[PDB]
């Protein structure tokens, strides 16, 4: 019973990252030598999963809580907050925002993370949301501390809070990251310059929002998103 | 020209995407509710099969940091969007490929056909998105199955695949696994067989 | 029946084209030369005609159909779509918007059109629709090519579409021409430059939007319709 | 000051205006439904009259393409603005001069009398709208009548006009046509008798 | 028979396109992945044919008069003109000049090309000539539509012609395609943007020409090729 | 630096090359005369010889959609540039790979030795011009023969090659076509035994 | 678009043009030739007429500083351009109106039918280029025959004038002059009876 109804506004494969970006290592492996094979839309690509009747947790948006072992999290308290719409500035209601990141010092709770930057007993990292009716979400939680990587000898990741939106279609699944704004380590960053275009970069880069920060409580940071256009079909 | 809001840029998942999409894969603990890989329950209509598989990359070598998200029409070629873990299908799912597990795995039933936007049936078919640390924008494929061969001959979307020999890369291969049918779907994200990867 | 409950924006008449403009020779002739009366707004004109009660065949508004002779016509595909707002952005909704235009060769299915580019036995070259609830309105058809005309010595007409639309009242109701993003022909015509102001001119080029274009089937080009804008009327009497 | 946005500028009609709003007049086929010049049903309440007119410029030549809407009250003095086929009255309608028939006409009611905003009477009178290739941007008049004549002196609209002489181009000219009660309403766009347009 | 007495300035392979531009999808596997071999200029480089003797049919020039079936193409009638010269300005003289095209819909007359826009029964987009003693040319045609292809999901080609001219040598023989003059598809096309210099692209677009129009009747674009430059051997033995 | 007027740039000759190049190909009607693969004519000088292959794009694909143009010298040493379909010998040709006949054909004579600018003999050899849907701007090639083993070895032009594995690439092998001389040239584009182009 | 050089532009040629061009109207010596108005010498073929008339401003008033060159057919339908004082006829002359002389005067023939590019016939005609004082560019205006309706009414350029009433500005009035065969042309420049003036 989901319908096929509309059309999705074609990508645009150089605004995103294009996948082989070799100063990042593990993409020259992992990139398709061979020409995308275009498709034309049906209702496999323009239908996807609704995450309405999901039972979400009372503090699955709230990783200072989420992860409770007798405390609170060591770090920056923040309100990350932000609108989901597409690109005709259509809402996004009722849509899955899932979250990870690492502590306040740039680790992980996994397993294959062995940086020497301590685990926080009471920090998971993990969190999940649906936007509103409006298309508004938000999580609260800590800011991420930058972390090194092996890609080139002396490689910093920004302080980065990586997101997976749903949409209303697997055509406008996303996954991406946020980094926070004036981070000096953005530029720097090979996995930021996956994206060629300066003006996409800045798409990701969340902004400081002092009117929905809590005064003597936590800061807060705003980061809108776009997924791809819908409209009706027509003419066909 | 028309220009509207550019969409978000797409990046990596990474290596932890598991911490957040795939928790019970990532070793860590699960909430109430998990998106995951069992898409029918046993009593669900249709054929019920296995899926599974190992992605490779362009030297040869397995990717044990992958994750999937697939997204198919019930037995009777219909998408059910509405997403509930008290639904005997659910047309969405969530795999993984790890450390201690290489070969992602899915429980679902054999999907029914569905018709393209001009009214063409297409063979019987799972979507998937592939997304790893290394994959800086998921990758798009489709399953289809070797023993729906008249069908897979005829789908407009196979069709698309100007040559021959890359329309078998889209094949999985019946077998059995503890006297259950299953399909094998290997994807190879670069070089000899490579999978192909769509756009739309 | 209507009622006189709104005020419409006075015209720019320096916006508008002027009446006497002679590069476009046929104006000299047909252009008042004295000025016109301002007369104050009354029921007779802040109201007029609603086509919603009007109606429409299947295909009124696509040209690709409209005129079925056996087969499709020649030339390329379009939509053309938009939206019918007024000067304080509001949406004019439930308006009639018809439309006429010539074939991609520049050849108009009318018995003075003796230009030697040939009729295409499938194109008529005559939409009309109603906008929707939000404003919008679309067509089909192909583009049209430009054409020759007896003005100077070698003019050409740029592609165009001719548009008319209603809008709430007698007071709003328009004929213009639409043009083509990019048309070199466009800063020639006399007909274009009888619009003094170049931004003016701006706003009768549709743009090119692939965002509306079907794939291996038609381009798309958008063009918005600004009327007079409505507001109650306040303080009188 | 405050700016809005502003209205999308006029462009003339062009030679081939009939296409598009006249395709009787075009001698070209009809689709089931036109805008078209017979405002009333013959049941229509009200005096029942035949408008006609010619078109002239600037150097008294016949415009042989003109296109003309007219909006008038009823017979009652209300505005039916509902368009409709199937009513007994339309307020609006369509005519037009063309080669073959360089006198437009109109079948209609006399209209009714209706009061200006301050809520004086105005003189039964009918709008027109005036479109032809070389008119840049449509021209407004009216048509009063020459049997009202007590009416139309206290007019508030015609007393806008500062000369008297000019208010006489407004005022049509009862007549004859095939037996029937007529007024003919000649236009001259320019020079000798310039008839009176108006801006509102 | 030929002699080699001539030499050709060296090709900028970053002024013409490269062999590999993935955005152009079909490029990905017809790419050379070693480097070119340079060899010296020798007689089997620096000779060519000339089609001085070649017999061309009267219309061979003229696409609205060459596959007539009992009327004219529907379509913008131009015509198409323009020089020869090499990269020295001398003109090149009785040089082969070949150009394809589709018709006013984008449709070309080929078995592989299933566009649903329809066939012109009198369009069949091909012609030739030989440039005069000055190094002009000219075609009479119709513009062809734009039309879409299967690279990305809504890719569509701008408005082309596709050329091919000889030269004096096969060290001079080039395949080209020209664009028209503003058309906004044109900065969008991967293959357009195979070229990486800008300058370069702009190479490729025909201007509008009034003043080599037929008033009533056609209008006119002007194309000039530059070919390589061709200067005597020196100082060589 | 002196610069010149830049030359006008390449653009691929797309997959309709044959309805401008090679219209018999193409299955459309042909002009009274057309430039095609039969260089010689029966009666002409020297050993009367078939040319025939195949193009393989990167994936080992045949490239259905080729078009090539040739440049011989004639069994004398002598490039016949006055182009004529009257001659005995044209020096120049063109042929074509299409869906039906995906295999090339040239039908001439064996070219006879021409010295180089600094009057060293060359091999016999074919110049070739490769044009096709995906290719930018045309490939340079040259055919030479397998059985002129001593004067391959010693021609300037492929002693330039710097592997004598890549000279092979150019080698065409002899072979018969319904019982006459003939021999095959393979071009790979891309990869595996990739054939040497030229600049020049 | 393509631009080329600019052409000179014009100026009006002044209150004493007849210095430069009409130097025997003007009251000053000639030289020894002169562009002047005797198109034909007696001996010349064809039928002998006297061309005259008076020129016209906007108010009703003489145009007493007029210069005009004319150019017409010989009787047998030829344009001779070789301009030659010992010629029988010339096609090209000078007059022009002053104050002592204010009606300009042309001694000529009648020309024969000439066609034009279309191949239609052009009824019998002299070309005019009018120049003065407050002309800024000249004005190009067609002098025709009363005598010759059955030729004006077919004529392709005559029927260019949209109306019938103009056309009548360009028709010439037989008359006789001293008992010679004359037309009397006058133009009105400006105004009632505004004579037709060309762009070409
Ligand atoms: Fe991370
Ligand atoms: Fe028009
Ligand atoms: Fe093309």
């Amino acid at each position: 019973p989901a319908q096929d109804n509309s059309r999705f506004v074609i990508r645009d494969r150089n605004w995103h990252p294009k996948a082989l970006t070799p100063d990042y290592k593990t993409s020259i492996a992992r990139s398709p030598r061979q020409a995308l094979v275009s498709i034309p839309q049906s209702i496999s690509e323009t239908t996807g999963p609704n995450f309405s009747h999901l039972g979400f947790g009372a503090h699955d948006h709230d990783l200072l809580l989420n992860f409770n072992n007798g405390g609170l999290p060591i770090g920056e308290r923040i309100i990350v907050a932000g609108r989901v719409v597409d690109q005709y500035g259509k809402p996004v209601p009722n849509t899955l925002v899932e979250m990870w990141q690492a502590n306040a010092g740039g680790r992980y709770r996994h397993k294959n993370d062995r940086y020497l930057a301590p685990l926080d007993p009471n920090f998971g990292g993990v969190g999940r949301c649906l936007t509103d009716s409006d298309g508004y979400y938000s999580f609260r939680t800590i800011k991420p501390g930058p972390y090194p990587w092996r890609n080139g000898p002396n490689d910093w990741r920004p302080a980065h809070i990586h997101f997976g939106i749903s949409g209303p279609s697997i055509a406008t699944k996303l996954i991406t990251q946020l980094y926070f704004e004036g981070d000096p380590l953005i530029p720097m960053c090979p996995i930021v310059k996956s994206i060629a275009n300066p003006e996409a970069v800045q798409q990701l880069i969340a902004k400081l929002d002092m009117n929905n920060a809590n005064p003597m409580d936590c800061l807060a940071y705003r980061f809108d998103i776009v997924l791809r256009g819908q409209r009706k079909t027509h003419f066909e | 020209p028309i220009e509207l809001l550019p969409e978000t840029p797409s990046q990596t998942a990474g290596p932890y995407v598991h911490i957040g999409l795939a928790l019970e894969a990532a070793g860590n603990p699960t909430r109430d509710q998990e998106i995951w890989n069992r898409l029918a329950k046993p009593d669900a209509p249709g054929e019920h099969i296995l899926l599974l598989g190992q992605v490779y990359d362009g030297n040869g070598h397995l990717v044990r940091d992958s994750f999937l998200e697939v997204w198919q029409a019930d037995a009777n070629g219909e998408y059910q969007d509405a997403y509930n873990l008290e639904n005997a299908f659910n047309s969405f799912g969530r795999t993984a490929t790890t450390f201690d597990a290489g070969e992602w795995t899915l429980h679902t039933v054999k999907p029914g056909v569905v018709n393209n936007a001009a009214g063409v049936p297409m063979a019987p078919h799972i979507n998937i998105s592939l997304f790893a640390r290394g994959i800086n924008i998921h990758l798009h494929t489709r399953l289809y199955f070797d023993d729906e061969a008249q069908a897979n001959a005829k789908c407009p979307v196979l069709n698309l695949i100007e040559q021959p020999q890359r329309r078998e890369t889209l094949i999985a291969k019946r077998c059995e696994v503890d006297g259950k049918t299953a399909y094998r779907f290997d994807i190879r994200i670069q070089g000899e067989g490579e999978t192909v990867f769509f756009d739309f």
